[PDB]
RNA sequence: AAUUGAAGAGUUUGAUCAUGGCUCAGAUUGAACGCUGGCGGCAGGCCUAACACAUGCAAGUCGAACGGUAACAGGAAGAAGCUUGCUUCUUUGCUGACGAGUGGCGGACGGGUGAGUAAUGUCUGGGAAACUGCCUGAUGGAGGGGGAUAACUACUGGAAACGGUAGCUAAUACCGCAUAACGUCGCAAGACCAAAGAGGGGGACCUUCGGGCCUCUUGCCAUCGGAUGUGCCCAGAUGGGAUUAGCUAGUAGGUGGGGUAACGGCUCACCUAGGCGACGAUCCCUAGCUGGUCUGAGAGGAUGACCAGCCACACUGGAACUGAGACACGGUCCAGACUCCUACGGGAGGCAGCAGUGGGGAAUAUUGCACAAUGGGCGCAAGCCUGAUGCAGCCAUGCCGCGUGUAUGAAGAAGGCCUUCGGGUUGUAAAGUACUUUCAGCGGGGAGGAAGGGAGUAAAGUUAAUACCUUUGCUCAUUGACGUUACCCGCAGAAGAAGCACCGGCUAACUCCGUGCCAGCAGCCGCGGUAAUACGGAGGGUGCAAGCGUUAAUCGGAAUUACUGGG
């Protein structure tokens, strides 16, 4: 499953941070940001049409934290759906439980959010769920559980939770450690960051 | 063979020898009916017909000679004798 | 002792010895079973273990021939057991074969008790045997450190009562404390193949209670035990700490003369077995490297090359490894004999296929052909032998090597002839008139045309003419003519030596 | 709510444009090999010799059809040694039963296999001259008698298997007679064909005091029906080959006899001389098929294990019996091949049932547990049987989930690697610090799969009978094979858990060292003859993950047999 390597090596290769650190430092300081991803890596910015397709695929997978077979499963699922396939792709990517935990700011990083879903702390509609790849649906209340709520793990997160993005495709509390998913994410929420019209093309190469 | 169906083995043989004896009497009588039909004595044909009718239905009720065969026999052997008579 | 509830085991006893010293007979007298040494080959050609019917106690017995091929087998029958007994004749003296069987007892460091085994015979002398073994470091009775001697009769067959008491007494004097309620372990006596029951092995268990459900690891062999089967009584579920029991249902044939140990789990004993297969691959790469660096060559150094190949399957796996060594022992350098593809058990399709591919004699010991071997044999009828005794096998491989051997050596004159008066002919160029001075001249034999110890010209006698006609043979004092194709080289007073060549057919020994 | 579906690249030349093959990126598999592998869920797992097989198990069941005591469990009587009232031991079917045996039904189902089989088969759509166990609705009978016989006894042959001689004895077994339309056959008159009892309990009459007899339940029989099941027939479709072009005597048709449950050359006798054939007969080679699966934008192609329907087969070859149903996978007979045992005279066997073994092959699994559940066989039920089925074991084979830590951390540590020796990189990675403990590891708790059935009660219905039994309620005992179940709670401590291919162009990702047209790489065009981005090694990099890669296999790309869609 999980990556288990130097986080910044992905960030230099992909060409911007994936938010795998706190944000106090290290988007400009510790990182060597886009300077060179490896030893000879200073000396090239040129790239092919397959490589720009693969790089955004890798960017999206390295954001959402999913492997090629699982990511292919989301692409196939987006394909059978009516409505836009790229939009339902990004909807399936955004629809993850560990991703909603990252949006609520309960985990500071996506990896800490996945740690928090793994460790049995999360409740959805009063069910507990250990599975990282659970999907959060319309009118799903979501919370960190009462028993051992708001430990030093969650508490450290909540400070940088106070003032980053905080958008409207979730309802956010973070006082009693909960949230409510009402509206879905929509196109204007997350487009242009990703070349999505390109990414949907690539599997027919 | 190996299992206890040595009982069913002796059961079919005894019933076979029983049925064969009645089938033998059934056929010897039906040929001695058809003898009279070949002979063309219409009274001795009808007398032999009057002999076979109880026996043919009696075997039909026992079932070994079988029902619709027995009825087709009484029909067929009628059709020659009631040309002769 | 794992269970710590140890109690004396009943004794495991081995016998070594040779050439009807009562040698089969003693065991049959002890079991009171009246086999009466009636089996093929005079005395046995393989190992066996028997747990025996006796009083006051119970005892197990192991037997193997000590003969020349069986050096590891007699070592493996020696090295496991609690007590060794060494049989010796009462007739006169101790054989050079017996002191070697003493050496297998001493090198394995087991205490030993002995018996004079034919004392009722009229020309027997037990004291002679006692004195002759008082010339050796065998621990002789009284004059030496006392391996006890017993005087009893097994060749004739008269008890033996005393010997049974002596064997029990040595086992009582020894400390035989053993776990009876814990875990099971032991060694494999002899292994063979059954064609309805699978690969099987007769395994003596040292440590008590081999159970019905146990997982076993013997060397590279693994499994859970399906059932256990014995000759004293057919159906065995939980075993003793001193008894041979047949095991059945295994991956391949487990090696004779080494250790079986019960184990925690089946999955782990796959992983060990696959490590041991890696070890057999280490022994494979060792045997692959060795042959090239021993003499440079892949096989034969010198140009006079001859070999014999054989394909061998013995029924018993301890036997196949021992007698194959004895068939590679007897070889000379000139004709080399080698095994290719040693088998265990019945001849099969692929075994016959190896000797079809590369020419070899296909032999099997008590082993015989099966249907899928027969299918190859009926197509190409290779040299197929299923056998009687190992001595005749060792003779017939030697006979095959002897037939293989290059045959001729002798070069001896038939005749000497003098040349005079050359003629010329379109048949052969020149025609040397000749007069045969000594011996006989025959139509086709090698010739040496020589003057004063040099060979002037060389050949095979081409044309023998007398007077005016070609003839089959000519004898000394007679005018002849001869000419050879591309001979134009006549000098008068040169001499032809015609010579006979005679085969000998060397025989390997 | 149900039409969002189709890509190209490399490579012939000095260079170009065409034609045109070859090759690759894709998806997929009952896979193998190679290297490496922590846990879990679900699915799947001999496609080779229709080659042969050790040992165990795979359907029997009713005493409520019947003689019976061979069981052995009680009871009683009696005979006896006493414990002196009870133990004991011979009788006894009295009684809960129940082997061998007799009779009935089940054994024709399920399960396994793909040899033969190119249509007689299969699939679809139609049909007429037919039968159809058990199981249900309807209308009526269920009268009266008789003879055997196995078992069992007494003899007797056998090594064993397996028997022989003579008597005795019952039945829902067997056989006569009576009785018989709405049935069969006939135009009708008429002729003729069935029976069996068993079980529970009870007032009355009475009994050779056994039960007669009543009443209830069930079985037996005939007939008209049901639904089911199967046989039969016809049309069309359903592999390949013209270097297979001629093929058919019961062949094709008629009549009559005979035959089947029934149509019928089904089979005879006799009569006539036709039939089939370019819309591919016949012959040969080759093959189980379909609903479907896989691929494909679609059209198409390949494929038919898994799953289900159907067909065919059961050591090789053939025939019939029994029975409703078989020309019978664990029935029978005979013939054949072959295998075994033996006292040698004479006898025995068919794992393509489940396990399991030899052999084969690259290669496909545990000689497990249980009738707890579902569905069956028999039975009235209990009950018994169930290798069907429910489960477990084994295998990274496939699919899918999850982990192998998280946050901070510059002095951007040493080392490694490169280095115009200025530095750069490996690399916030490590180290260090601050945290969390899923899943494992360990100790505790605990659904559902169990509804029923059994036993006891009550009502209601029934009956001459508060009986007695069933139905319908109630109540109490219970019923888990898997099972250390799923699932939940508590504890310690980052502890136990990452590898594999590839980096010249194709194709994402680069230098140095060694070797030196050698050794080797290669899927394709191609690299190497001392400065190799293509070999070997290292460093670096990229892809992918408990798998990774190679190989084999099929479709794709291939509008490269072109209907859609070519010259």
């Amino acid at each position: 499953a999980r990556y288990l390597g130097p986080k910044l090596k992905l960030s230099r290769r992909e060409g911007t941070d994936l938010f795998l650190k706190s944000g106090v430092r290290a988007i400009d300081t510790k990182c060597k940001i886009e300077q060179a991803p490896g030893q000879h890596g200073a000396r090239k910015p040129r790239l092919s049409d397959y490589g720009v397709q693969l790089r955004e695929k890798q960017k999206v997978r390295r954001i959402y934290g999913v492997l090629e077979r699982q990511f292919r499963n989301y692409y196939k699922e987006a394909a059978r759906l009516k409505g836009n396939t790229g939009e339902n792709l990004l909807a399936l990517l955004e629809g993850r439980l560990d991703n909603v935990v990252y949006r609520m700011g309960f985990g500071a990083t996506r990896a800490e959010a996945r740690q928090l879903v793994s460790h049995k702390a999360i409740m959805v509609n009063g069910r507990v769920v250990n599975i990282a790849s659970y999907q959060v649906s319309p009118n799903d209340v979501v919370s960190i559980r009462e028993k051992a709520k708001k430990q030093s793990r969650v508490k450290a997160a909540l400070e940088l939770a106070e003032q980053r993005e905080k958008p409207t495709w979730l309802e956010v509390d973070a006082g009693k450690m909960e949230g409510t998913f009402k509206r879905k994410p929509e196109r204007s929420d997350l487009s242009a960051d990703i070349n999505e019209h390109l990414i949907v093309e690539l599997y027919s190469k | 063979n190996i299992k206890s169906a040595k009982k069913r083995a002796i059961q079919s043989e005894k019933a076979r020898k029983h049925n064969a004896s009645r089938r033998s009497m059934m056929r010897t009588f039906i040929k001695k009916v058809y003898a009279a039909i070949e002979a063309g004595d219409k009274a001795a044909a009808q007398k032999a017909f009057n002999e076979m009718q109880p026996i043919v239905d009696r075997q039909a009720a026992k079932g070994l000679i079988h029902k619709n065969k027995a009825a087709r026999h009484k029909a067929n052997l009628t059709a020659q004798i009631n040309k002769l008579a | 002792d794992t269970g710590a509830a140890a109690e004396p085991r009943a004794p495991v006893v081995t016998i070594m010895g040779h050439v009807d010293h009562g040698k089969t007979s003693l065991l049959d007298y002890i079991r009171s079973t009246k086999v009466a040494s009636g089996e093929a080959g005079g005395i046995t050609q393989h190992i066996g273990a028997y747990h025996v019917e006796t009083e006051n106690g119970m005892i197990t017995f192991l037997d193997t021939p000590g003969h020349a091929a069986f050096t590891s087998m007699r070592a493996r029958g020696a090295q496991a057991t609690d007590i060794v007994v060494l049989v010796v004749a009462a007739d006169d003296g101790v054989m050079p074969q017996t002191i070697e069987a003493i050496q297998h007892a001493k090198a394995a460091q087991v205490p030993v008790v002995v018996a004079v085994n034919k004392i009722d015979k009229p020309e027997a002398d037990p004291d002679r045997v006692k004195n002759e073994l008082s010339q050796y470091g065998i621990l002789p009775e009284e004059w030496g450190g006392e391996s006890q001697f017993v005087h009893v009769s097994a060749k004739a067959g008269t008890g033996i009562d005393e010997l049974l008491d002596a064997i029990l007494l040595q086992a009582e004097v020894l400390e035989l404390k053993a776990v009876r309620k814990g875990m099971a372990s032991g060694a494999v006596i002899e292994s063979f193949l059954d064609k309805g029951r699978g690969p099987v092995a007769t395994v003596l268990v040292r440590e008590g209670t081999l159970h019905k459900g146990d997982i076993v690891l013997c060397g590279f062999e693994y499994g859970r035990v399906r059932a256990m089967r014995n000759e004293l009584g057919q159906e065995v579920l939980e075993a003793g700490p001193s008894i041979p029991v047949e095991i059945l249902g295994l991956s391949g044939v487990p090696a004779a003369g080494d250790e079986v140990t019960v184990v925690r789990d089946e999955k782990k004993a796959r992983e060990v077995a696959l490590y041991r297969q890696g070890k057999f691959r280490e022994v494979k790469l060792a045997r692959q490297q060795k042959s090239k660096l021993e003499n440079m060559f892949a096989n034969m150094t010198e140009g006079e090359v001859h070999e014999v190949n054989i394909v061998l399957k013995a029924d018993v796996q301890g036997s196949v490894e021992a007698i194959s060594d004895s068939l590679l022992k007897l070889s000379t350098d000139e004709v080399k004999v080698k095994i290719i593809g040693s088998g265990v058990g019945g001849i099969t399709e692929t075994d016959a296929t190896l000797a079809a591919a590369s020419n070899a004699i296909l032999v099997g010991f008590n082993v015989r052909a099966d249907a899928s071997a027969r299918k190859v044999i009926e197509a190409e009828s290779l040299d197929l032998r299923y056998y009687s005794v190992i001595y005749n096998l060792i003779d017939e491989v030697k006979a095959a090597m002897s037939g293989m051997l290059s045959p001729e050596l002798k070069q001896q004159i038939i005749g000497l002839a003098e040349v005079r008066d050359v003629f010329k002919s379109p048949k052969f160029g020149a025609i040397a008139g000749c007069m045969v001075t000594e011996g006989v001249v025959k139509r086709h034999n090698p010739i040496r045309v020589l003057r004063d110890n040099v060979v002037i010209y060389e050949g095979e006698l081409e044309s023998l003419r007398r007077f005016k006609d070609d003839v089959n043979e000519v004898r000394n004092g007679m005018e002849c003519g001869i000419g050879v194709k591309n001979y134009n080289d006549v000098r008068t007073g040169d001499v032809i030596e015609v010579f006979e060549i005679i085969e000998i057919q060397r025989t390997i020994a």
